[PDB]
RNA sequence: AAUUUGUUACAAUACAUUUUUUGGCACCGCGACCCUCGCACUUGUGGAGUCG
C-alpha cells in the first residue's frame, strides 16, 4: 500500500501495525520524495527494511490493486 | 596540583555576571567539562602555555590573568600579566577573536607592539579595553 | 500539576517579559494567568520580530501562541519549589 | 555526562534545549512538566540569522512544550 | 433542523470531494465516524482543479481536510 | 477547566490579533473556555467593516489588546 | 506459636502469628487442602485429593477425597469414595483400609466428619447416618 | 491495540529516528514515554547535505519524531502480543 | 453575556449572510447561510460561495466547513 | 560485655476533534560630531547629521 504525508513523502510499503492515530509499523519500506534545490528535477527513491511512523503525517492513505 | 578529571568535577559552577567553570602548571583533561561552558577562569595559576585544549564548540572567553603564559600553542582572550616577550610569540593568535587583552606582559613594551598586533591580528576590534580604529 | 504554572502564578504583580510564536517580545506586570498560561499584562511594552518597539497598556495573550516567559530572577530564591 | 533512564531524574543539569524557530535556550532545568514545559534557572537564548551565534541572556525563564523540540545535556550541577 | 454529523451519515455511498490543508479530491463515499476521518472509492485527484490522477481506493486523515462538498 | 477572566474586558472595544498576522476590532459581547469571543462588529485592518456583530474562534486568537483601558 | 492453622482452596496451609496478625509460615507442598487435624507431639496433619501430609508423608495411592487423630498415634482418613483409611501416625504406614456399606445410592456412601473420644470412632455419613467403629 | 506499549518494548535499540523537520538521529533508545517522547543515548545528529553533530544525551519530544527507523532484526508479531 | 454556541443557535434560526475566513489562509473565504451545528466550531452551509479577498466571486456548492479552520463568523 | 508487625502521609504503575504530545507543514548597528560627571539594581536609553 501506499501513503501520502504531510512532507511530501510517498510511502509505498508493507503494513505491520495499526491504531487509533494512525501510526504504522512498516515492513519492505519504499519512500519517494525529491531532494532539489530550484531549478532542478531529481526523482528519489531508498529502500528501508524497518520502519515507525506517527499519525499527523499521514495524509492520505490508498491501496492499489 | 595537576589540573585533573577530578579536580574539574568539585570545581565551582556558576552563572557569571555566561556559564563560567572556576579554576595548576599545564593545562590538560579539559575533555571532563564536556564542552558545557561559555567562559573558563583560570586566573592565579602557574600555566606556562596557552594550549593542551580539546575540542571545545562552546568555550568562548578565557581569562587567564596572572599565570606565566610565555608562548601561544573562541572570542575574548584576557591574558593580562603574564610573560609574553617576542612580538612574534603572538603570531599565533591570527588563526583565531574580538576581545583581546595583553596588558602587563613584556611584550607591551616593545616597538610597534599595538600595530603589530592588528595587522597580525585584524579580527580584533578591541585591544587592551581600547577600540581599534581605522586610522 | 504544573510546577512552571505554579512560578507563573507566583509571578503574578511582578515585570515578566514574554515572547510569542509570531516572535514579539513583550514586558510587564503579569496581571494574571491561568493553567493554560492565558497571561494579562499591565503598562507592556510590544517589541516587533524586525526591531520597533510600541508601548501599550492592557496586553492579554493565549498560553497556546506564547514561546517562552521570562520571570525576574527573584522568584528563585522560594517557596515555590520547596 | 551520566546514564540517565528519565528527565525527571537529572533535575537541576545544565540543558542545551532546542525549539521549533530554531533557537537553543541554554540552563539548568529547575521543574518539568507533564507537556514538558520546562523552568530554566539561568537561561540563556542562542540564536542563529541567516552566519554566527547571536546570544541574549535571560534569566529565570518558564519555557513552554509545545515549542520545545529536543533536550541536550551542556554540563554537570553546581 | 439539519446538523452535520447527520449530513455526513446520509450522505454515505454518494460523491464527494474533499480539500485539504492544497489540493482538491473527488470520490465516491465508503463510510464516516466522529472524528471526520473519511474513506473513499474511485478517488480523482483534482490538482486545482486538475484530475492529475485516479487512485481508487483511498483513506483521508481528518486534520487534513478543509470542507466536504458534491 | 477554568474560565479565561476578560470580565474586565466585558463591553470595551478591544484589538484582537488574529492569526497570520491580520487584526480585527470591536467591542467585547461574550467568550467562553475555549477563548472563543463574541464581539459587536468593527473593521479589519486602509480599513472596512464587514458584519454587524461577529464570533471569532478561539484557536485563532493571538491577543486580544484593549484599545480602552 | 502459630496460634492459628489455616488451610484453604489455594492449596496451601499457612501458620499464622496473630498479635503481629500476619503469616509466620507457608505451606505449600499440597497440590485444596479440605481437612486438618491436631496431634494431641504438637504437629498437624493436612491433607488434600491423594496425598495426606504431616507437618511440624502418609503412603496413599488415590483416596481422593476428614482426619481424626487418636491419643495412640493412629491417624484416621475418611475418603469420598468410602473407603476409611487407617495409618499410624509415626511412619506413615497404612494399616488397613475399609469399605461402609452404603444403606437400605453408591454415590451416597461417604464420611463428612468424623472424631474420637477423649478408643471409640464415631462417623457422620453422607447416607444420613451416624456410624461408632470400636 | 496500542503501538504505544510496542514502542515501550522496544528497549535499547540502536535506531535511526527521523523528524518532522527531517533531520536524522542516529542513537540507542535508553526510553520512551507513553507519549512518544524518545530518551536515546549515544547520539548522533546528521541532516538530510550537510556535516554531522555527535552527543551523549538526547531527550526528544513525541510531536517531534515522524518515523523511527527501527533496528535490522526484530521479531514483530511477538512485539505485538499483550 | 453572550456565548459563543448561543450565538450560533441564534445565526442558525435567522439564516442570514454569514461571511467565514480560514484559519491560516488570508486569500481565501467563504460566504453562505449557516444550516448546521456541533459541539465544536464545525457545522455545515448550505448555499455557500468562495471568495478571493481584495489585496470578484467564483462558483461553489453545499459544503461543511470543518470547525479547526473557522476564524470568523457573522450574522 | 538491625529485623518483623500495625497505623498515617506523599510519589509511581487510559487514549487523537480550539491552550501544549496527532502540529499549518513544506517548496538596533558602523564613520563623524557634541551633550551629560551623575552612588546603583536595568525592556531600551544623549542629541544633529550621514551609512546600512
Amino acid at each position: 500500500v501506499i501513503i501520502s504525508l504531510r512532507n511530501n513523502h510517498k510511502i509505498i510499503a508493507r503494513v505491520k501495525a495499526f491504531d487509533r492515530h494512525c501510526n504504522m509499523v512498516l515492513e519492505n519500506v519504499k519512500e519517494l520524495w525529491t531532494e532539489k534545490k530550484g531549478k532542478n528535477v531529481i526523482n528519489r527513491e531508498r529502500f528501508i527494511s524497518k520502519l515507525f511512523l506517527r499519525g499527523d503525517s499521514v495524509i492520505v492513505v490508498l491501496k492499489t490493486p | 596540583m595537576k589540573f585533573t578529571p577530578s579536580i574539574v568535577i568539585d570545581a565551582p559552577q556558576y552563572y557569571v555576571d555566561d556559564l563560567q567553570l572556576e579554576t595548576e602548571s599545564m593545562p590538560s583533561s579539559l575533555k571532563h567539562l564536556t564542552k558545557p561552558t561559555h567562559i573558563l577562569d583560570l586566573t592565579n595559576n602557574d600555566l606556562i602555555m596557552i594550549p593542551d585544549l580539546s575540542r571545545r564548540d562552546d568555550i568562548h572567553t578565557l581569562l587567564l590573568g596572572r599565570n606565566n603564559i610565555v608562548e601561544v600553542d573562541v572570542q575574548n582572550l584576557t591574558l593580562s600579566n603574564n610573560s609574553i616577550r617576542r612580538f612574534e610569540d603572538l603570531q599565533r593568535l591570527r588563526r583565531a577573536l574580538k576581545n583581546l587583552t595583553l596588558i602587563g606582559n613584556q611584550v607591551c613594551h616593545l616597538a610597534n607592539y599595538r600595530e603589530h598586533v592588528l595587522r597580525l591580528v585584524p579580527h580584533l576590534e578591541t585591544l587592551d579595553f581600547q577600540n581599534v580604529t581605522a586610522e | 500539576n504544573g510546577i512552571p504554572v505554579k512560578l507563573l502564578n507566583e509571578a503574578q504583580g511582578h515585570i515578566v517579559s514574554l515572547e510569542l510564536t509570531t516572535g514579539a517580545t513583550y514586558r510587564g506586570k503579569l496581571v494574571e494567568s491561568e493553567d493554560s498560561m492565558n497571561v494579562q499584562l499591565r503598562d507592556v511594552i510590544a517589541t516587533e520580530p524586525q526591531g520597533a518597539v510600541t508601548h501599550m497598556d492592557q496586553i492579554f495573550v493565549r498560553g497556546s501562541q506564547i514561546k517562552f516567559i521570562v520571570v525576574p530572577d527573584l522568584l528563585k530564591n522560594a517557596p515555590l519549589f520547596k | 555526562v551520566a546514564h540517565s533512564s528519565r528527565l525527571a531524574n537529572l533535575i537541576d543539569y545544565k540543558l542545551r534545549v532546542l525549539t521549533q524557530d530554531g533557537r537553543v535556550y541554554i540552563g539548568q532545568l529547575m521543574a518539568f512538566d507533564k507537556h514538558m514545559n520546562l523552568v530554566l534557572n539561568e537561561c540563556i537564548e542562542e540564536r542563529v540569522p541567516k552566519i554566527k551565534v547571536e546570544k541574549r541572556v535571560l534569566g529565570l525563564t518558564i519555557l513552554r512544550g509545545e515549542q520545545i523540540l529536543s533536550t541536550v545535556v551542556e554540563d554537570k550541577p553546581l | 433542523p439539519v446538523n452535520p454529523k447527520p449530513f455526513l451519515k446520509g450522505l454515505v455511498n454518494h460523491r464527494v470531494g474533499v480539500k485539504l490543508k492544497s489540493t482538491e479530491y473527488r470520490g465516491t463515499l465508503v463510510s464516516t465516524d466522529n472524528y471526520f476521518n473519511l474513506q473513499l472509492n474511485e478517488a480523482e485527484e483534482f490538482v486545482a482543479g486538475v484530475s492529475h490522477g485516479t487512485l481508487g481506493e483511498i483513506f483521508i486523515r481528518c486534520n487534513n481536510v478543509l470542507y466536504i462538498r458534491e | 477547566v477554568s474560565t479565561p477572566e476578560l470580565k474586565k474586558y466585558m463591553d470595551k472595544k478591544i484589538l484582537l490579533n488574529i492569526n497570520g498576522s491580520r487584526k480585527v476590532a470591536g467591542i467585547l459581547r461574550g467568550y467562553d473556555i475555549f477563548l472563543n469571543v463574541v464581539l459587536d462588529d468593527a473593521m479589519e485592518i486602509n480599513n472596512h467593516q464587514l458584519g454587524l456583530q461577529t464570533v471569532i474562534r478561539g484557536n485563532s486568537i493571538i491577543s486580544l489588546e484593549a484599545l480602552d483601558a | 506459636g502459630s496460634k492459628f492453622i489455616s488451610s484453604s482452596e489455594d492449596k496451601t496451609v499457612r501458620i499464622w502469628e496473630n498479635q503481629i496478625n500476619v503469616p509466620i509460615k507457608q505451606i505449600s507442598d499440597t497440590a485444596s487442602m479440605p481437612f486438618l487435624n491436631v496431634h494431641p507431639n504438637y504437629f498437624c496433619a493436612q491433607s488434600m485429593d491423594n496425598r495426606i501430609y504431616s507437618f511440624s508423608k502418609y503412603k496413599r495411592h488415590p483416596k481422593k477425597i476428614h482426619s481424626s487423630a487418636g491419643y495412640g498415634i493412629s491417624l484416621a482418613f475418611s475418603g469420598d469414595g468410602r473407603y476409611i483409611c487407617s495409618g499410624d501416625s509415626k511412619s506413615r504406614l497404612f494399616t488397613w483400609d475399609w469399605n461402609t456399606s452404603r444403606l437400605l445410592i453408591p454415590g451416597n456412601k461417604p464420611i463428612t466428619q468424623v472424631d474420637w473420644h477423649p478408643s471409640k470412632v464415631i462417623c457422620s455419613g453422607a447416607a444420613g447416618k451416624i456410624y461408632v467403629c470400636d | 491495540m496500542k503501538l504505544v506499549n510496542f514502542l515501550k518494548k522496544l528497549r535499547n535499540e540502536q535506531v535511526t529516528i527521523e523528524l518532522k523537520n527531517g533531520t536524522t538521529v542516529w542513537g540507542t533508545l535508553q526510553s520512551v514515554s507513553p507519549q512518544m517522547n524518545a530518551i536515546l543515548t549515544d547520539v548522533k545528529l546528521t541532516l538530510p547535505s550537510d556535516n554531522i553533530a555527535s552527543l551523549q544525551y538526547i531527550n526528544i519530544r513525541g510531536n517531534t519524531i515522524r518515523q523511527i527507523i527501527l533496528p535490522d532484526s526484530l521479531n514483530l508479531d511477538s512485539l505485538l502480543v499483550d | 453575556m453572550v456565548p459563543p454556541i448561543n450565538c450560533i443557535f441564534n445565526f442558525l434560526q435567522q439564516q442570514t449572510p454569514v461571511t467565514i475566513w480560514l484559519f491560516e489562509q488570508i486569500g481565501i473565504r467563504i460566504k453562505g447561510k449557516i444550516v448546521g451545528f456541533d459541539e465544536f466550531m464545525n457545522v455545515v452551509i448550505d448555499e455557500a460561495v468562495e471568495i478571493p479577498v481584495n489585496s470578484k466571486g467564483t462558483p461553489l456548492g453545499k459544503i461543511l466547513l470543518k470547525g479547526d479552520n473557522i476564524t470568523l463568523i457573522t450574522s
